């Protein structure tokens, strides 16, 4: 390690250079990870705000679970115990002005919403903010919602079920506007289900559940695409990048090989050295990442964890760390005496 | 009294495209502690390839070479503990400073690096007060005596010095082959050192000519 | 150019690895690109597929036009000679094993679709034979389409409106299911209007149709932020990363200096040199591009022309020359004394 | 008969962190067509940092260079057309042959390169059939020549040679300083050459000794 740590003393310029290259193909990653987050988010951020831990649905044959089949009738509503029915439709919501279709979900009265949208479920019909614009309507106008005359009772904050803001209606509204006497068209579970269903039910978990939504999954397949391509891409850039970058040393590792330098001294200051270039270049790509992410999150839809940032960010720092291993290796392979001769 | 080196019988072959190039024949070399070897010999007679092969820098092509009391070690670990080599060009990493360029020889070698004595052997070499210069702040001879001190620094055995002072004057030169043979006839080393100033050969007990890459008679 | 073509014969291994880097980063490009232009045209293929000129619409003080709220009545129809109505209505379908909402667009019976779609309109419904599949139903079958009885008339390839398949329909079948009078909700001008439009009409060539499509504004803002974070990295990873591949040339730039070589003939060795390697790395990049997305694009949708494959070959192309002219020009800034000394 | 180059009240200064190093002070040197001054000086001395300002190769700190035939050019243009450089070490590219170490200087001064030119200078340092090495193929003192045939490629006025007999054996070093003067003379040179073989001043038609960055009185 003693070379490794003031080869970067020498020329904090080249260091420099070389981390922002990292950092760059980090932020790389971090923004278009958070971007195609955002675009898996315009199918789902609605039923994961309301965060329940099991979802109930109703099939047919035992078929897989489909949001556009499943009803929750009345009795069943009072089998399950601490148990809420949840309707989803899509619409056309018809204002004097405007039209639109949008999607639909229903609660009983009453009902506390997820803090990700504004307040309570109250008769009538809750419109985000930015569909009540569109539309030109306020709270205490009339709109037509599948052909019902409902009353807009206030506006709220945007979650999203299948590319549409979800506007927030009691059951008995939502019963009026999709026309049919179920009270739901599932049931959340915000504890851990303790009875079981019959042969014409199914219980899914929260991730399951997206797989019952038909505009997820035929898009699904775009989206794991790109974040496939990206990683495979940038894990195969960044190796064969930190071994052309650990190359420019071959021949002063030449010369620590022929006065005796063993090769796991050689590749321990080999990838020190790495893992301190490497180590500033993520960590300043993903800090980056996650103020330029979050400063960019109102315009336009960006959902990123911490396993999304930090994630990425050890997944490079390794991946760099062979890059290196590769090329230290095949320089020490060699009788010392054709590495000195490689060199000028 | 036993060789610290036996070169028996070795050779080195490159090939040259089509053909193939003979660098050394058949060479023969053995020799003992607090012996030091001159080489001489023109430009290309392969006085460096026989110094490559005597420190287990690459295998001779046919043919061993032994270092014993490091008999059962690899090529590698061998150079570490019982060799100094002063390669023909100054060989100086490019980031260090000369003080460092010795200090770094003990980082390898796993011991602490001893901080006073590099400047003693980088004064003896005259150059005190310049252990701070890179590389890029020394002359063509200071690199050489740079290239030099480096190899004193650990307890080799073998010492492999090639042209060591060719970029010296000659009132330096001369200290520097004295400075050679002190710690050969000191320290029990068994030194082969190149040179094409043949008025050196009286600091040395025997020496070796060569030409076509072969040893001649003498 | 003498030594910078002999770099190449004499490691050809390193330079391997260096178009590698560069066809990596194309390929990143062009496979991104063609998987986000994908994800554009799920809201858009039907209207191109369509191929009309301009496209007529209608509001009222002279707002901007949106699918959702203009309609074509039948005296509108009878005025533009040359032109065809297109009636655009979301609906629900509904058969007796399974339900969704879906695209429906109306034309007047026979009316050739687009080769990307089946053959003629008949009087019925045209299902994607991939919601025909999901609603279990063949030709022959009766659905519930927008609350009315409609016979499926065959099946037909999918094209895609608002991330639905379209159902296509003869236009008094698109009448009935989405309630109206009119005869349409645009007309479609193949070739170019020849009469003005009044002050309720509004006449848009094919790209400002799409500003009509409500699904289309709210994500074109998540796909434009893609590929500006891809094309912004990209270039700055390319730029200084070509810098960091000529400066490993440092050392003999300045021996051609120092010898007497102008600053004119080692910029043009630099990037004659430069442009040979990039050349193979972009070709390759961009030939693995077409291939791996044209062999991609029947499971996952990918639409890629011939200005998004090398248009961003040659972006890459001079991106990386000016990166090489960036180092050429540090090293002949300095009197070649000093270059010949920051080398050993 | 006017000077081919003036070197008038020249110095250079280096930074040392906090101090500076004086390499050169106050050099005065000129030298006339077919003159070879050579140049002598313990290691250290300043010798090469001579070379470095009358090569262009530096501006000087204080005090100026004037290559005369060449005014009214750039640092650049007048090392190309009018200077030929012997360096220290022997600074080969590292993918050319040698016969195309020689042959690149004729594609910078833009012409065709002359093959069989590159072969014949090859042959003169001693290196027939060589051409085709590479810099691994080649020793120490083989580098060297075939740095030097490649100041003698093209049409200078000025040669500098910088101890260019360091990795030459006694027969070999004789003939190369036989070849510089030679030049030197049939094509009314001006050449400096800086050597450690003080033998070699017979061949010199003056000479300069230098200690500490100064030029001493001869
Ligand atoms: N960039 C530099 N910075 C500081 N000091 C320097 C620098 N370059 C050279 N020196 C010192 O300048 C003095 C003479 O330099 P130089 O001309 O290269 O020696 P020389 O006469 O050619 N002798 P030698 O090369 O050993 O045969 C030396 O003491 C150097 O340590
Ligand atoms: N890799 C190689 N491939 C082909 N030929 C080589 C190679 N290495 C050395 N040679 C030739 O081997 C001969 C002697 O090599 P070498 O031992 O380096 O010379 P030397 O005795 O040290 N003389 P010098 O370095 O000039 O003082 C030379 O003629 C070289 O051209
Ligand atoms: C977009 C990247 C531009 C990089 C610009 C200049 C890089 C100079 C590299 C400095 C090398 C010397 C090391 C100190
Ligand atoms: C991660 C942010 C990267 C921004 C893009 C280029 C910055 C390059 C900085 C090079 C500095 C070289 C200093 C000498
Ligand atoms: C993913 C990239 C792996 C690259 C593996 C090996 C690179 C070796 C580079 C060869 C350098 C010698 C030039 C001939
Ligand atoms: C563009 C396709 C790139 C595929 C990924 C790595 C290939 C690296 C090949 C390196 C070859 C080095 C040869 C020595
Ligand atoms: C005495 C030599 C110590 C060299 C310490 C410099 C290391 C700085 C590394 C910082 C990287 C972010
Ligand atoms: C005689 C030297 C000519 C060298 C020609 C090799 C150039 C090959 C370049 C191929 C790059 C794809
Ligand atoms: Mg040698
Ligand atoms: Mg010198």
């Amino acid at each position: 390690m003693f070379l490794g740590i003031r080869d970067i003393r020498a020329a904090a310029g080249r260091f420099a250079l070389i981390a922002s290259v990292v950092g760059l193909i980090t932020l790389l990653i971090v923004m278009l990870t958070g971007l195609t987050q955002g675009l898996g988010k315009q199918n789902t951020s609605a039923i994961e705000a309301l965060a329940p831990h099991s979802v109930v649905f109703t099939t047919a044959g035992g078929s897989s679970p489909e949001f556009t089949s499943s009803e929750i009738s009345e009795q069943q509503a009072e089998r399950w115990k601490d148990s809420t029915p949840l309707g989803v439709s899509q619409t056309r919501i018809e204002s004097d002005q405007n039209a639109n279709t949008t999607a639909v979900m229903g609660l009983p009265e009453g009902t506390p919403l997820p803090d990700s949208v504004g307040g309570f479920i109250e008769q009538g019909a809750l419109l985000p903010a930015e569909l009540a614009d569109f539309l030109h309507v306020r709270a205490g106008d009339h709109i037509t919602l599948g052909g019902a005359t409902v009353t807009v009772a206030g506006t709220v904050k945007t979650e999203n079920y299948s590319h549409t803001p979800v506007v927030w209606v009691d059951t008995a509204t939502w019963q009026l506007v999709s026309h049919t006497k179920a009270v739901g068209t599932v049931l959340l579970l915000n504890q851990e289900p303790t009875i079981q269903p019959q042969d014409n039910e199914v219980v899914t978990d929260l991730k399951g559940a997206f797989q019952a939504m038909p505009a997820y999954k035929s898009e699904r397949s775009s989206l794991l695409s790109m974040q496939a391509f990206l990683y495979i891409i940038s894990a195969l850039v960044t190796v064969a990048f930190l071994t052309v970058w650990t190359l420019q040393r071959t021949r002063d590792i030449a010369v620590l090989a022929a006065l005796g330098a063993s090769k796991r001294y050689l590749l321990i200051d080999a990838l020190g050295q790495a893992a301190i270039i490497l180590a500033a270049g993520v960590a300043l790509g993903a800090g980056i990442g996650a103020l330029l992410g979050w400063l960019i999150a109102g315009s336009v839809p960006f959902s990123l964890g911490w396993v999304s940032v930090l994630g990425p960010a050890l997944g490079i720092w390794l991946l760099g760390l062979i890059g290196a291993t590769i090329a230290v290796r095949n320089v020490t392979k060699v009788d010392p005496q054709i590495a000195l001769g490689a060199t000028a | 009294a036993a060789p610290v080196l036996s070169i028996t019988n070795a050779s080195v072959v490159y090939p040259d495209g089509i053909s193939t190039v003979t660098a050394l024949d058949s060479a023969n070399v053995e020799i003992f502690p607090g012996e030091l070897v001159a080489i001489v010999g023109e430009s290309g007679s392969g006085k460096s390839t026989l110094l490559s092969i005597a420190g287990f820098l690459q295998e001779p092509t046919s043919g061993t070479v032994t270092l014993h009391g490091a008999e059962g070690l690899d090529a590698t670990s061998t150079r570490r503990e019982h060799i100094g080599f002063v390669f023909q060009q100054p060989n100086l990493l490019g980031s260090l400073t000369a003080r460092e360029q010795l200090l770094i020889t003990d980082h390898l070698r796993g011991i602490k690096p001893r901080k006073d004595r590099a400047d003693e052997l980088l004064a003896r070499v005259g150059l005190k007060g310049l252990g701070g210069r890179r590389v890029a702040q020394l002359s063509g001879g200071q690199r050489q005596r740079v290239n030099i001190a480096r190899a004193l620094m650990g307890n080799p055995q073998l010492l492999l010095a090639d042209e060591p002072t060719s970029a010296l004057d000659a009132r330096l030169s001369k200290e520097i082959v004295e400075l050679l043979r002190d710690v050969t006839k000191e320290f029990a080393l068994a030194t082969l050192m190149v040179t094409h100033d043949r008025s050196q050969l009286a600091y040395a007990d025997r020496f070796v000519e060569m030409a076509d890459g072969k040893a001649l008679q003498t």
